[PDB]
């Protein structure tokens, strides 16, 4: 009764960090559309 | 499976994550570079 | 008219310095944006 609590603790664990990881990686690639878009406008007006 | 797989990001969120805030920093010195130079306008 | 020569030259070498130097700062913000983006 140890070694499968630990296997189930462990998938549970690795789940939220997935679940946490695909979040951030979401917000971190909407901050990075929104300055991306910014520094290309900046771009142009600078061109 | 899918679903978690929807998101995009195919490598680890640890480098993603560097590489955002990476981007964040050089967001946020060209803004700074480009006010300072459209700031100081005192030419004729 | 030689003095008003004079003058206009004066003016133009001022002009051209500042454009001159316009251009350069321009150029410097401009190959610094794009090397740190």
């Amino acid at each position: 009764e140890n070694q499968v609590l630990e296997l189930l603790i462990h998938r549970d664990g690795e789940f939220q960090e997935l679940m946490k990881l695909a979040l951030n990686q979401g917000k971190i690639h909407h901050e990075m559309q929104v300055l991306e878009k910014e520094v290309e406008k900046r771009d142009s007006d600078i061109q | 499976k899918l679903i978690s797989t929807m998101p995009g990001i195919h490598l680890s969120p640890e480098q993603q994550q560097q590489q955002l805030q990476s981007l964040r920093e050089q967001v946020r010195t060209k803004n700074e570079l480009l006010q300072k130079y459209k700031s100081l306008c005192m030419f004729e | 008219n030689h003095e008003a020569a004079t003058c206009l030259e004066d003016v133009v070498y001022r002009g051209d310095m500042l454009l001159e130097k316009i251009q350069s700062a321009l150029a410097d913000i401009a190959q610094s944006q794009l090397k740190t983006r």
